[PDB]
């Protein structure tokens, strides 16, 4: 999930691309 | 825990620049 | 268009706050 | 959809629901 | 006060309520 | 703190969408 | 309205910036 | 009140101030 | 005027995501 | 500037890269 | 630290509100 | 550095006029 990979390690705005519709 | 809201209202806001026209969906649980 | 992305970005963290841990789905026009 | 609504009229709490999952 | 309950502990929405005029 | 600082900038947030028209107050100390 | 509910957004973050330990009320029109 | 002034003229840090508690 | 400044708020924000550890420099008009 | 730019059209990811260091 | 983005995130809007037409740098490194 | 000072202590309106241009 997310709370679990971007929250407890910076995620990268690559990292955030990977929870788009 | 309250640091884990504040976060995730940085990750909405974070998805919502990120994915614009396409959307973005948020499930903590 | 600006003014919408504007709205949609606080619409979004209304969203956040509303729903919590059921979390959303946010689809814009 | 939600930008064409809420963005045009103010939202009450019940109205921002219907988009919750 | 409102920081020693809703910041040490995750407030619900109703629990904002509360410091409503 | 300053994470009192931070969830207290989130709190005033919420106190804003919540409360409306009524207004609140923020009284941390 | 939808544009001063965005401006009051961000007034109420400016004004808990600006006062700090003091606090403020906050009253709409 | 706060919103009428500062939502449509830029307010000074001072004018912030005079809402302080 | 101050819907230049709402929006030069949230584009802060978008500058401080997108750049990161390269930062910016915020030169208003 | 980034104002006379960015608030009058969205920005795209690259745009925003042009304004950093 | 996942903590340091976001007070980050925070000083850029204290910044932003400070400076005003002089503008602001932000480097963290 | 900005983030050594400001963020590990609370820094106050002023602490932030320094990062000014
Ligand atoms: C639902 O509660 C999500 C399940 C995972 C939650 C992890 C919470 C971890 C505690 C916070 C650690 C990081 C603090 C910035
Ligand atoms: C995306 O293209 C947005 C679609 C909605 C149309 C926005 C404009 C509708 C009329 C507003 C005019 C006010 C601005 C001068
Ligand atoms: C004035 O300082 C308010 C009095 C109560 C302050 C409590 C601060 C507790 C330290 C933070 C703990 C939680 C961190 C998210
Ligand atoms: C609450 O009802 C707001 C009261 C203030 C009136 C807002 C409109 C004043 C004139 C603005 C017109 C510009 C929008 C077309
Ligand atoms: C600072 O003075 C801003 C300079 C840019 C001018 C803003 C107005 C340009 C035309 C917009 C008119 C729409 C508002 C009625
Ligand atoms: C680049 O990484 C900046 C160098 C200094 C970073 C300090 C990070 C300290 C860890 C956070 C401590 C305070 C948490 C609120
Ligand atoms: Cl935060
Ligand atoms: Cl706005
Ligand atoms: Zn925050
Ligand atoms: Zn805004």
């Amino acid at each position: 999930g997310i709370v679990e990979q971007c929250c407890t390690s910076i995620c990268s705005l690559y990292q955030l691309e990977n929870y788009c519709n | 825990f309250v640091n884990q809201h504040l976060c995730g209202s940085h990750l909405v806001e974070a998805l919502y620049l990120v994915c614009g026209e396409r959307g973005f969906f948020y499930t903590p649980k």
